[PDB]
């Protein structure tokens, strides 16, 4: 985008962080997957020091 | 400085040139007034609205 | 008319097609930085 | 010449008929997410072309960031004109709207 | 061009009024998740109070009018509770019909009003084993939450509804194995 | 109980076995004819919701209500096809949907004015959109104006 | 688009209408008359389709404004059609009114009283007065009664509009919503159905011969049937106080009908009140001239190295030849003395005239809507007319207005990266160096932009150019 | 075996009373809830067959109605005894309506109104006339779960609605003049109905439609 | 392990500006010739759905076929204006061919001011047609208007201020 009005809109209205919940049902669309889930189960285990 | 700006941008350049609309040479000008875009204000006040281009 | 038009269209079609056959097309750039392309076909 | 005067009087009259006076305002006292973005962009545009700035830059070079700063201190001299669907409108100053 | 207007109604671009209020309740779907998550809001009360900052709005909101009207209607709606829907009292329209949810604290959907009051009613326990949060204060905060979950004037709800039906329907391109018409064919019918 | 086929009046005679006040249908147009537009509206909402519920897809009734209110805006059962579209006040929007020269021919013969309110029309003429950030005007407060 | 070139004037609405041959002639930069486009040295033929009055072409300067191929916006010219043609876009509507006409009393064959009832309703709908248009139908208290009925309906419409204007409900510009537009469209449909549904004229009682068409815009007139010729001469005393039919005959018939039935037509052809006060004319359905669009919209193409003529020019030159040819038929036609002109020569002259009209009408059709043109030299495949240009594939509107190819963008295969933020995008330098942004220079950023300009086009973060004041 | 037929007539009668009450006229609650037996008692001969002519009745506006709708006239309901409706019977009915000065006539026919007689419907302004078939009154559609409560607005209520939303009449959502509920409430063009919906989202929710 | 051949013309592309198409003045299709990337109908709807009217304006106007063009405020056309051709020393002005009289015809019907006459390149003199300004339109609008006038159809743009 090529002018500050369009900048402001892309950073405040259509920006990724503005779109955590979907408008379909109002639920999350962004999260971590694969390695990151497996990693979490391990890092947050009681056995972890 | 809106009055200053209207003067330096538009009016001053008209001085001592022929102008097609008044059908003569413009010698000069008096009593410049901005029309407030807020139609509810008094012709008095020195705070006025000017609509900005999209 | 229609019968005369046949002959007249033929010789004009031939004439016009040959004229264009050795035409020379000159580049036109905008202030933008933009060549203007002579093509009649948005083939997208 | 006589009738341009008339034309102007009609324009100005209908404009006044459309304006909803301050104390009869009825829309949300909150700044909308749309109003915010445009206010920022537009004020940023004016900053980029040497509008007098009402806040300390403190090294900032992004005019959008300067606007944001101005917004934060409520020093943006802009007014939002909200249109109801019949074309009548309410003027709300940026400073008076609750921002979030 | 169907969008939310500054009067909370939903209009087409030519001014034609399509709905009088977005969900019958003016709520943004993407601000809705925690509106009836009361126990999550009661823990976390203090952070929510910081976030919503009631101090900055006292001068700009009517804090009495809608609450008073709300009680008037809760009475009539209960006094005529068990009688069938066509013999219903219509002396009193819902609060949202009369008071702008953005301006009047307490102007709130009746579902929400009920869900909230039921919670407060059935959970007096949590208002002692709380951090000093009393029943009154929590109602107010939840009411303020509703206010801050409103759809914004300007939203292209029409485009969004279209996408919320078209996009998810791509998951119905195939099928499993009454006897009725299903999936996309039906959606077309 | 569930019937293949629709005939409300016939069912109205079986008052002895069924609660006639709670009979519902698949068929939006049948309901419209017998019970009216509000009933038909509800039937549309439920039917569209039934479509998604079967595939465990969740879609807010807020969208569904709007779609159904739209469809019933003329007191009737209007589809999102040529006929429903044909009513729209915007000739530029119709021109950009289906059959440009037809809608254009219609506009000319009506000596129509495009008021430029639809998103389509404004894109055609290069006008800032009416929705969102285009739904209001911005004005500058300037001092020293007398 | 440049934030330092603001625009003060703003377009607020668009009005649809029809170009008159008078306007066109006045605005035209050149009348085009030569089918031939170039000469042996590749220069524009004067009076031809690349005539320099229509705009700069190749290395030549525009003869109208003097600007070159870059700053010259182009200018329109016109072709003079030697004989009126039906405008193919409107031929169906023309057909409706023609059929509906009474070729004797020159009203529509629908009874005047009914036609007036439609005029009343449509007029009310210009002001959005839907309830009133139904109330209009509620009005009743043989030719003496009818004029009082007409009169009292008329005074109702006036009273309703007056009342509607005094309170909020309308302006002199009308009121136009979807529900209004729906009621309007129904009425016009109902009106047209009723127009064509009449045989004998309800007003003078005569029968007019029936009109039949082509898909190629030709009109035939079927002469009168036996019972009907009998019926017609019985009414002979009261009035006392197949074949191709030329477009000129058709125009004369409609010209008169449009004068007589002007009242109703004034509302059938205007969805809003007609403040302009212009009459509704039959000419609107005909073309006496064709607008030749500016040269920049009709340029040749290069398919690699070979150069191909513009297809719209190929169609226009066919209009041009037929045009010259008819101007010759018209020349020999005047050199006939009627003292040698037979009764049999009457048939042959007509034969030649029908021929001319048909083929000019075909050449016009071919240029505007190739569908309505007779398939050429069985093969070749038709050359697109204007309709087909606007409607090619998804069509101009969808392919170049609702969606566009744009400047300042890039495309690439995507690759995963866990090391950027969830709200970032990792941009390859190959893009970063070619995509620019126009930053205005100020006190607060002069340091930064100095460095960018020093860095140049190829060292990031740099700059590719400077815009001066 | 006319036991059904009588029951169906008893049922259609109930709907008519309910309809007339809903329109604003004074009808007792006990009158609506007339038990099946009492109905035969009052309206059948000693023969078991039902006498339609005895069923016909007059209705006057109530207290609230007179205040809200000053020009609400009196209403007359007719149950034609004849399987088909002659133009003879129609006239007799219409005369009755005009002579004794009623604002509304409701004609409850059994199955056939000759289109000859349908002509006489708008014959006596300012008064208005409505027709209903019996078999379509066996059930009260407004009692249905899917049919929200429609309330007719007064001219004052309508003026206020249009002002509050700055609306032109035709920008409102439409309800067809011949919509089953419109016909039930006797809606004239231009009248606005307030509709109290149950929302899945909100509780009660007021919407409106204009009759065109 | 097997290495799979490329089946696809993968290669990336970027365009700031570059060649435009003659009729629409919109970016040509290309890659190998600096073509633009398409924002089509689906992306239009997305941009409306966000409420981002400036992003929409940036893509479908500003960064595509944005054009400052002359209109006649009087007849509402964008096709009948041209630059005047002035005598040497005088400055060129913007005039409407529809709204002005051929000089002869105007004489043939009070004195006529000097500022009211203009000339073209051929040499014909005109009286009037000086009510012009500039408006910002997508170029493709000019093409559409042009095609429509071929079909005998007139678009009339109402411009403000008058
Ligand atoms: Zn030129
Ligand atoms: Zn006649
Ligand atoms: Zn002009």
């Amino acid at each position: 985008p090529q002018n500050e009005n369009a900048r402001a809109e892309a950073l405040n209205l259509a920006n990724t962080d503005s779109q955590y919940l979907t408008p379909t049902s109002g639920s999350p669309v962004r999260g971590l997957i694969q390695d990151h889930i497996s990693a979490g189960v391990w890092l947050t285990s009681k056995d972890s020091f | 400085n809106p009055l200053q700006g209207v003067m330096k941008q538009h009016l001053n350049p008209l001085v001592m040139k022929y102008n097609n609309k008044v059908g003569g040479v413009v010698l000069g000008y008096e009593g410049l007034k901005i029309l407030d875009a807020d139609p509810l204000s008094k012709e008095d006040t020195s705070e006025k609205l000017i609509k900005i281009t999209p | 008319v229609s019968n005369k038009k046949i002959v007249f269209d033929d010789e004009v079609s031939i004439e016009n097609k040959e004229s264009h056959k050795e035409l020379d097309l000159p580049e036109v750039k905008e202030d933008n930085g933009s060549e203007i392309v002579y093509e009649e076909n948005t083939s997208e | 010449p006589e009738d341009f005067q008339q034309h102007e009087q009609i324009r100005r009259k209908t404009l006044k008929e459309k304006a909803i006076p301050k104390d009869q305002r009825a829309t949300t006292p909150y700044m909308t997410k749309y109003e915010r973005a445009r206010i920022l962009g537009t004020r940023a545009l004016q900053i980029s072309m040497n509008a007098p700035v009402f806040v300390d830059l403190e090294g900032e070079t992004d005019p959008l960031r300067i606007a944001m700063k101005e917004l934060a201190e409520k020093k943006i001299p802009l007014v939002i004109r909200r249109y109801l669907p019949d074309g009548s409108f309410e003027d709300w100053s940026v400073e008076e709207l609750i921002v979030d | 061009g169907v969008h939310v207007s500054y009067d909370n109604s939903i209009r087409d671009a030519d001014g034609t009024l399509v709905q009088f209020m977005y969900g019958g309740d003016a709520i943004d779907i993407t601000k809705e998740s925690h509106m009836t998550q009361f126990e999550f809001c009661l823990d976390n009360y203090y952070a929510l109070l910081k976030k919503y900052n009631p101090s900055a709005l006292i001068e700009h909101l009517d804090v009495e009018s809608a609450l008073k009207y709300s009680k008037k209607t809760l009475k009539y709606r209960k006094k005529h509770s068990k009688e069938p829907h066509y013999k219903q009292s219509v002396k009193y329209d819902p609060v949202l019909a009369k008071y702008n949810p953005a301006k009047y604290l307490g102007s709130v959907s009746e579902n929400f009003q009920d869900k909230l009051e039921s919670f407060l009613d059935k959970n007096s326990k949590l208002f002692k084993s709380s951090d000093g949060v009393n029943e009154k204060k929590f109602r107010a905060l939840m009411q303020l939450k509703y206010m801050r979950s409103l759809i914004n004037p300007g939203e292209a709800v029409g485009i969004i509804a279209s996408q919320s039906v078209g996009e998810p329907s791509t998951q119905m391109t195939l099928n499993t194995f009454a006897n009725v018409t299903l999936g996309i064919p039906r959606l077309r019918e | 109980l569930v019937t293949e086929g629709v005939n409300f009046q016939a069912m109205w005679d079986q008052e002895a076995f069924i609660d006639v006040d709670g009979i519902t249908s698949n068929d939006v147009a049948a309901v419209l004819k017998t019970y009216g537009v509000e009933a038909a509206r509800n039937t549309i909402v439920n039917e569209i919701n039934n479509v998604f519920s079967r595939y465990a897809i969740s879609v807010s009734f807020r969208h569904l209500d709007l779609i159904a209110d739209m469809m019933t805006r003329q007191g009737t059962y209007l589809a999102f096809n040529r006929q429903g579209m044909e009513t729209s006040t915007s000739s530029f929007m119709k021109m950009s949907y289906e059959t440009t020269c037809q809608f254009l021919t219609k506009a000319v013969l009506d000596n129509e004015r495009e008021q430029l309110d639809s998103p389509s029309a404004r894109i055609v003429v290069g006008k800032l959109n009416n929705v969102g950030t285009g739904s209001f005007d911005v004005l500058a407060k300037v001092p020293n104006a007398a | 688009m440049d934030i330092s070139k603001p625009v003060g004037s703003e377009i607020t609405s668009v009005d649809f209408g029809i170009l008159t041959a008078k306007e066109i002639r006045n605005l035209s930069a050149k009348q085009i008359t030569n089918p031939t486009v170039l000469d042996n040295l590749g220069h524009p033929v004067s009076g031809g389709l690349y005539d320099l009055a229509l705009g700069a072409f190749l290395r030549n300067l525009c003869s109208t404004c003097g600007l070159d191929e870059k700053f010259c916006p182009g200018h329109q010219g016109h072709i003079e059609l030697p004989v009126p043609c039906y405008n193919p876009l409107f031929f169906n509507q023309l057909y409706i009114y023609l059929r509906a006409s009474c070729l004797f009393c020159h009203h529509f064959r629908l009874k005047s009283v009914e036609v007036h009832r439609y005029a009343c309703k449509l007029r009310l709908l210009q002001y959005g007065l839907i309830d009133e248009s139904y109330k209009l139908d509620e009005i009743t208290l043989s030719s003496t009664l009818l004029n009082e009925l007409k009169s009292k309906r008329s005074e109702y419409v006036d009273m309703a509009i007056a009342k509607a204007l005094s309170d909020g409900r309308t302006t002199e510009r009308g009121s136009f919503t979807a529900t209004v537009n729906d009621e309007r469209k129904k009425l016009v449909h109902e009106f047209h159905k009723k127009l064509l549904s009449r045989g004998k004229c309800d007003n003078c009682g005569m029968f007019s011969p029936k009109f039949r068409k082509d898909g190629f815009t030709k009109i035939f007139e079927t002469a009168l049937n036996e019972k009907q010729i009998t019926n017609n001469r019985v009414k002979g005393f009261i009035r006392q106080d197949s074949t191709y039919i030329l477009s000129t005959e058709v125009k004369n018939i409609l010209d008169t009908v449009f004068r007589k039935e002007q009242c109703v037509l004034q509302y059938v052809f205007h969805s809003r009140p007609n403040l302009s006060r212009k009459l509704v004319k039959a000419d609107s359905f005909f073309m006496d001239v064709l607008v030749v669009p500016p040269t920049r919209f009709r340029l040749p193409s290069k398919l690699g190295e070979e150069v191909h003529e513009n297809s719209q020019n190929q169609l226009l030159s066919k209009v041009l030849t037929t045009s010259l040819l008819i101007r010759d038929l018209n020349d020999d036609l005047s050199k006939l003395q009627k003292d040698k002109v037979s009764l049999e020569d009457r048939r042959v002259i007509f034969s030649r005239l029908m021929n001319a009209f048909v083929t000019i009408q075909n050449d016009v059709n071919a240029f505007i809507d190739s569908t309505k043109a007779q398939g050429r030299t069985s093969g070749k495949v038709p050359i697109p007319g204007v309709k087909q240009a606007l409607e090619k594939k998804e069509g101009l509107f969808r392919k170049h207005m609702m969606g566009k190819r744009v400047n300042y963008a890039a495309r690439s295969v995507i690759s995963p990266d866990p090391n950027i933020e969830t709200n970032e995008i990792g941009v390859p330098p190959v893009f970063a160096v070619k995509l620019t942004y126009p930053e205005p220079v100020t006190a607060y950023n002069i340091a930064e932009l100095r460095q960018a300009v020093i860095n140049g086009p190829d060292k990031w973060p740099g700059a590719t150019q400077i815009q001066n004041e | 075996e006319n036991e059904r037929n009588i029951s169906r007539l008893w049922r259609a009668f109930r709907t008519v009373k309910e309809m007339v009450k809903d329109r604003g006229y004074f009808i007792t609650q006990e009158e609506v809830e007339l038990p099946l037996e009492d109905f035969k008692a009052k309206y059948c001969d000693s023969m078991g067959r039902p006498q339609r002519k005895m069923m016909s009745f007059q209705a006057n506006p109530t207290e609230e109605s007179i205040s809200k709708f000053p020009d609400m006239g009196s209403l007359w309901v007719e149950f034609c005894d004849e399987p088909s409706v002659g133009v003879k019977t129609m006239k007799t009915f219409v005369i009755h309506i005009q002579e004794k000065n009623f604002q509304t006539g409701i004609f409850v026919y059994q199955n056939n109104i000759t289109p000859s007689a349908m002509k006489l419907v708008p014959s006596i302004p300012p008064a208005t006339i409505e027709t209903f078939n019996e078999a379509a009154l066996v059930v009260n559609i407004t009692h249905h779960e899917l049919v929200p409560k429609h309330i007719r607005l007064s001219s004052d209520e309508k003026r206020e609605l249009l002002k509050r939303y700055r609306l032109k009449e035709s920008q409102l959502p439409r309800i067809q003049r011949a919509d089953p509920v419109a016909l039930y409430l006797g809606l004239k063009r231009g009248e606005v109905v307030k509709i109290i919906r149950k929302s899945e989202t909100s509780g009660r929710y007021a919407s409106y439609r204009i009759c065109m | 392990y097997q290495r799979l051949r490329h089946m696809v013309n993968d290669k990336f592309q970027v365009r700031s500006t570059g060649p435009v198409n003659s009729l629409t003045m919109q970016p040509v299709k290309g890659r190998k010739r600096h073509g633009g990337i398409r924002v089509g109908e689906m992306e239009r709807d997305a941009l409306i759905g966000h409420g981002t009217s400036f992003l929409l304006q940036d893509r479908l106007l500003n960064s595509s076929d944005y054009t400052q063009a002359s209109v006649c405020r009087e007849c509402g056309s964008i096709l009948t204006t041209q630059q005047s051709v002035p005598r040497i020393g005088s400055i060129s002005t913007v005039c409407c061919r529809r709204c002005s009289m051929r000089f002869e015809d105007a004489k043939k019907l009070i004195f006529i001011d000097d500022s009211q006459i203009w000339e073209d390149g051929q040499g014909n003199k005109f009286v009037g047609g000086n009510e012009t300004t500039t408006v910002a339109i997508p170029f493709v609008l000019k093409y559409l208007d042009s095609e429509l006038s071929a079909m005998g159809i007139r678009l009339r743009y109402n411009v403000e201020p008058k």
